[PDB]
RNA sequence: AAGGUAUGUAUCAAGCUUACAAG
RNA sequence: GUGCUCGCUUCGGCAGCACAUAUACUAAAAUUGGAACGAUACAGAGAAGAUUAGCAUGGCCCCUGCGCAAGGAUGACACGCAAAUUCGUGAAGCG
C-alpha cells in the first residue's frame, strides 16, 4: 500500500444534486460506524470531565488532519485551566458542611452516610387544569 | 346510508372473494372474476394489484396474462 | 465515540412476545422464463381420443 | 424477529456528550407501531435528562428515513407529513394489524436486506429538495426534548422526594396542544407557521411592481444565468446589469409570471450559492 | 384425564399490557 | 464526606495518599388500548328418509394438553363456475 493512492483526490464537481446528508459517508444509514478499543480508563476520565464541567478533548481521526483542542462550552476549560475531575483541586470552595453522628450509640440519632442535609398559588391553576 | 349500503356491498363482495381465494389458492377463476369485478369499479389501483399478486401463485397459464393485458 | 454493553437477561423470565403470528406466504422469487420446445397441439381427433 | 448492531439516532437525542455509554438487550421491546421485537437501546443523553430508550425497529425507521426514538427526519429534523408533503408524495404503508400490514412490512424487509445504507423508496426524491423544507430544518437543536417528563405529586403538591425527584416539578402541562403519517397535532401548527411568514406588504395598486431592486450579484450572477432564469418565468421588456451596486434589473410585460419571482427572491431565490439582495424597485417613473 | 350434557354471533367491566414517542 | 501521613510551623490552617459516576429513575399517572369470561338477546346442530361412530385434507380460525399422544359437535369454517357440445362477434394466416 502507498500514501498516494489512497489520498489521490477525485475528479469532478463534487456532484452537487443530491443532498448534504446523501453524499455523506455511511455504512448504517446514520453515518459511518466503525469498532474502536480505547482504553476504558481515559475514555472513562474525559466523559466524567464533560459530564460534570462541561468540557472534553476532542475525539477524531481525520478532521482537519490536525485536531488538539477542547469542546462543549471553551471558556471554563480554562477558568480551571484543563483539570480533572481526579485532582485534588487549587481550591476547596463553595463546600457544603454536613453534621455528623457517627457512634452507632444513640438510636434515631444514628446518621452515618445517610445524613438528610442540614438545609432540612399554583394551586388554584393545577385544579382548574385537572 | 346510500355510502352505507354501497360500502357494505363492496365490502361484503371484497370479503366473500378473499375468502374464496383464501380457500383455494390455485384455481385462478377467483382471481380472474374477483379482479374484473373490481375493473367494473372503472377506476383502479387495486386489480393491477390482483393480478400482479395472482401470478405469484401460476405465472404458467396464458388466460391471466391475457386477460390481464 | 460510545461505550455499547449488553444488558443481562434474568434466567427467571418466560418468553415475552407472542409468536402465534401468521401471515400468508409473500411474494415468491420472480419467474424465471420457462423455454420448452415449440408446444404441438395434436388434432381434433386424438385430442377426442 | 430482528437484531441490530447500533441504531439510527438523530443528533438531538444522542445528547451533548460525545462521550455517552448506552446499553442493548438481543429481544426488547416491541416495535410501537408494527408490534415487532426489535432490540432496546438506552443511554443518558445529559445529566438533567431521561433516558430514552428506543422506540421503533430498524425497518420502521428505513422506511421513512426516521430516526429511532423522537420520530423525526434523518436528513432535517422535521415530523414525517412535513418531508412527504415537502416531497408530495407519501409512500403509502396500511393501518389495520394484518390486512396489508405485517406482509407489506415483512416483505419491504426481505427487499431491503441488500443495501441497508439507504430508505427504500425515498432515496430518488430525497436529491430535489433544499427548497421548501430548508428554510425550516432547525440546526443547533433545543434538547427539551430530553428532559425528564413532569411527575406527578408535585401536580398534587405531594412529592415527599422534595429535591431529589429525578423528573421535573413546576411545569403543568396545558390540555389544549400537546402518530405516524397523520394527523399530527402541532404539525397544522407548523404548516399554518410556514404559509404565513412575516414578507413585506403588497403594496395598493394594480401590479406595477413589475421592476424589483434585486442585487448582490458580486462574481456570482451573470446576466445570462438571470435572464435564463426569468426565461422560463417568461419575456423581459428591459434588462440591465448594473455593476456599480451588483445588481440587476428584469421586468415582465403583463407582471404575472414576475410575480413568482417576488415570490421566488424574498430573500429566498438560492441560486449559485448566496442569500441574494432583495428590495422594492420604483415603478413610479422615478 | 379425555371420551356428554353442544358452538356461533351482537353489546357491557377486570384481568392482563406500555407507563412510552410528543411545541 | 471519610481515614492516614506534622508532610509543610499553630491539635485547629494547609499538602499528599487511598476511595471514583447508581437508577426500565414514580410512592404517579392528565394515563393508555382494552380484547377473555359472565350476562343480555339471536342463530341454532355433517353425510341426498330417520338416529348417527368417526378419521382426514386447506389456513390469516382457535381452545385444553409436557405433547412428533389425544380430545375439544367428525373442534369449528368450507357454497351456485357446467369446459367445449351448438351458435354470434372479432382477430391472425392461407387459397
Ligand atoms: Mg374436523
Ligand atoms: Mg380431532
Ligand atoms: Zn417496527
Ligand atoms: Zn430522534
Ligand atoms: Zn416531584
Amino acid at each position: 500500500p502507498t500514501y498516494e493512492t489512497m489520498f489521490a483526490p477525485e475528479f469532478g464537481p463534487e456532484n452537487p444534486f443530491r443532498t448534504q446528508q446523501m453524499a455523506a459517508p455511511r455504512n448504517m444509514l446514520s453515518g459511518y460506524a466503525e469498532p474502536a478499543h480505547i482504553n476504558d480508563f481515559m475514555f472513562e476520565q474525559q466523559r466524567r470531565t464533560f459530564a460534570t464541567y462541561g468540557y472534553a478533548l476532542d475525539p477524531s481521526l481525520d478532521n482537519h488532519q490536525v485536531s488538539a483542542k477542547y469542546i462543549g462550552s471553551v471558556e471554563e476549560a480554562e477558568k480551571n485551566q484543563g483539570l480533572t475531575v481526579f485532582e485534588t483541586g487549587q481550591k476547596k470552595t463553595e463546600k457544603r458542611k454536613k453534621f455528623k453522628e457517627n457512634d452507632a450509640s444513640n438510636i434515631d440519632g444514628f446518621l452515618g452516610p445517610w445524613a438528610k442535609y442540614v438545609d432540612e398559588e399554583e394551586q388554584k391553576e393545577l385544579d382548574e387544569i385537572t | 346510508t346510500d355510502e352505507e349500503e354501497l360500502n357494505d356491498y363492496k365490502l361484503r363482495k371484497r370479503k366473500t372473494f378473499e375468502d374464496n381465494i383464501r380457500k383455494n389458492r390455485t384455481v385462478i377463476s377467483n382471481w380472474i372474476k374477483y379482479a374484473q369485478w373490481e375493473e367494473s369499479l372503472k377506476e383502479i389501483q387495486r386489480a393491477r394489484s390482483i393480478y400482479e399478486r395472482a401470478l405469484d401463485v401460476d405465472y404458467r397459464n396464458i388466460t391471466l396474462w391475457l386477460k390481464y393485458a | 465515540v460510545i461505550r455499547m454493553v449488553e444488558m443481562q437477561k434474568d434466567p427467571m423470565e418466560p418468553p415475552r412476545f407472542k409468536i402465534n403470528k401468521k401471515i400468508p406466504r409473500g411474494p415468491p422469487s420472480p419467474p424465471a422464463p420457462v423455454m420448452h420446445s415449440p408446444s404441438r397441439k395434436m388434432t381434433v381427433k386424438e385430442q377426442q381420443e | 424477529w430482528e437484531d441490530a448492531d447500533f441504531p439510527i439516532l438523530c443528533q438531538t437525542c444522542l445528547g451533548e456528550n460525545p462521550y455517552i455509554r448506552m446499553t442493548k438487550e438481543k429481544y426488547g421491546k416491541e416495535c410501537k407501531i408494527c408490534a415487532r421485537p426489535f432490540t432496546v437501546f438506552r443511554w443518558c443523553p445529559g445529566v438533567r435528562m431521561r433516558f430514552k430508550k428506543t422506540e421503533v425497529c430498524q425497518t420502521c425507521s428505513k422506511l421513512k428515513n426516521v430516526c429511532q426514538t423522537c420520530l423525526l427526519d434523518l436528513e432535517y429534523g422535521l415530523p414525517i407529513q412535513v418531508r412527504d408533503a415537502g416531497l408530495s408524495f407519501k409512500d403509502d404503508m396500511p393501518k389495520s394489524d394484518v390486512n396489508k400490514e405485517y406482509y407489506t412490512q415483512n416483505m419491504e424487509r426481505e427487499i431491503s436486506n441488500s443495501d441497508g445504507t439507504r430508505p427504500v423508496g425515498m432515496l430518488g426524491k430525497a436529491t430535489s429538495t433544499s427548497d421548501m423544507l430548508l428554510k425550516l430544518a432547525r440546526t443547533t437543536p433545543y434538547y427539551k426534548r430530553n428532559r425528564p417528563h413532569i411527575c406527578s405529586f408535585w401536580v398534587k403538591g405531594e412529592c415527599k422526594r422534595g429535591e431529589e425527584c429525578p423528573y421535573r416539578h413546576e411545569k403543568p402541562t396545558d390540555p389544549d396542544d400537546p402518530r405516524y403519517y397523520g394527523i399530527n397535532d402541532p404539525v397544522a401548527d407548523k404548516l399554518l407557521k410556514r404559509a404565513s411568514t412575516m414578507p413585506r406588504l403588497d403594496p395598493p395598486e394594480d401590479k406595477t411592481i413589475t421592476t424589483l431592486y434585486v442585487g448582490g450579484l458580486g462574481d456570482t450572477i451573470t446576466e445570462t444565468d438571470l435572464r435564463n432564469h426569468f426565461y422560463q418565468f417568461g419575456e423581459i421588456r428591459t434588462i440591465t446589469v448594473v455593476q456599480r451596486q451588483q445588481c440587476a434589473f428584469i421586468q415582465f410585460a403583463t407582471r404575472q409570471a414576475a410575480e413568482v419571482a417576488a415570490e421566488k427572491s424574498f430573500n429566498k431565490l438560492i441560486v449559485n450559492g448566496r442569500r441574494l439582495n432583495v428590495k422594492w424597485g420604483r415603478s413610479q417613473a422615478a
